[PDB]
């Protein structure tokens, strides 16, 4: 429960918690056919 | 190298 | 790694660091999968022909870091291991296949804002997101230069390291080498012809290669970083551990021993 306790994995305390991006994500996610 | 770390980890 | 850039603080809270104690040295990348498991490449722990063959008494996990030599007094936590697990099918004579371990922590880390553990994926997230140029990231200390066949410049990091890799299709991943590929591998990494470059080098194995989920925006670790010849070599890949294709000796073994 979740998995093994998380549940909130993959969630990262400075950036997604608090809808912060890095300065990188944005070429991850625009090379998933961009999205739209 | 390596900064040396707290004997109680070893 | 070769050709990436400094992270930004708490940007990769599943990193690990494995360390042994004597003497003090990086072995390894590895990644937080919860409060006590610890996942990392089975030939950071065990290849023969090197006479390498490390037990938990060997070894430290740090977890929590930024710095690669800096004992990070109020932020990094040191780890002791219980347990060591190989898959028993790891193929160290030949290909690096089923390259992968798991490892349980004497005691359960706290989480905090620099250390926070990564999801595994399930069937539709792989399906999803493992495809043919989409981007991962791989991050690690590792060297900044093939010494891996010595090259200079640069060296070693100060901070960790953060690269953006496309995946490759697995056509042109097996015509890059003389190696037999299988199902439990993918390969990553620019072509010749694009431009970019980048690729994960010596110190960098063991650690995860992630991706973020476009429909609930977590972090999914797909691989582990494996085998690659040479570094950032043109028209060579890295090779990562497929880690949904192993994810039932994953719930297998932290369900039997299993608190
Ligand atoms: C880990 O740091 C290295 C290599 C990581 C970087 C991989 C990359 N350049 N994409 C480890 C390594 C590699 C091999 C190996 C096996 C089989 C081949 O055909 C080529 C290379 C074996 C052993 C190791 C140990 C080291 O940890």
């Amino acid at each position: 429960t979740f998995g093994s306790g998380e549940a909130d994995c993959g969630l990262r305390p400075l950036f997604e918690k608090k809808s912060l991006e890095d300065k990188t994500e944005r070429e991850l996610l625009e090379s998933y056919i961009d999205g739209r | 190298d390596f900064e040396e770390i707290p004997e109680e980890y070893l | 790694i070769v050709e990436g850039s400094d992270a930004e603080i708490g940007m990769s809270p599943w990193q690990v660091m494995l360390f042994r104690k004597s003497p003090q040295e990086l072995l390894c990348g590895a990644s937080l999968i919860s409060d006590r498991w610890v996942l990392t490449a089975a030939h950071c722990l065990l290849y023969p022909p090197w006479d390498k063959n490390f037990t938990e008494n060997d070894l430290l996990v740090r977890i929590g870091k930024h710095s690669r030599t800096r004992y990070e007094r109020n932020i990094e936590k040191i780890s002791m291991l219980e347990k060591i697990y190989i898959h028993p099918r790891y193929n160290w004579r030949e290909n690096l296949d089923r390259d992968i371990a798991l490892m349980k922590l004497k005691k359960p880390v706290a989480f905090s804002d620099y250390i926070h553990p990564v999801c595994l994926p399930d069937r539709e997230t792989a399906a999803s997101l493992l495809q043919a140029g989409y981007k991962g990231r791989v991050t690690g200390w590792g060297n900044l230069k093939e010494t891996w066949t010595a090259n200079v410049g640069k060296g070693q990091p100060s901070v960790l390291q953060v690269v953006n890799l496309p995946i490759v299709e697995r056509p042109v991943c097996k015509d890059s080498t003389r190696i037999r590929i299988t199902d439990n591998m993918f390969c990553a990494g620019y072509k010749p012809d694009e431009g970019k470059r980048g690729d994960a080098c010596e110190g960098d194995s063991g650690g995860p290669f992630v991706m973020k989920s476009p429909f609930n925006n977590r972090w999914y670790q797909m691989g582990i970083v494996s085998w690659g010849e040479g570094c950032d070599r043109d028209g060579k890949y890295g090779f990562y551990t497929h880690v949904f294709r192993l994810k039932k000796w994953i719930q297998k073994v932290i369900d039997q021993f299993g608190e």
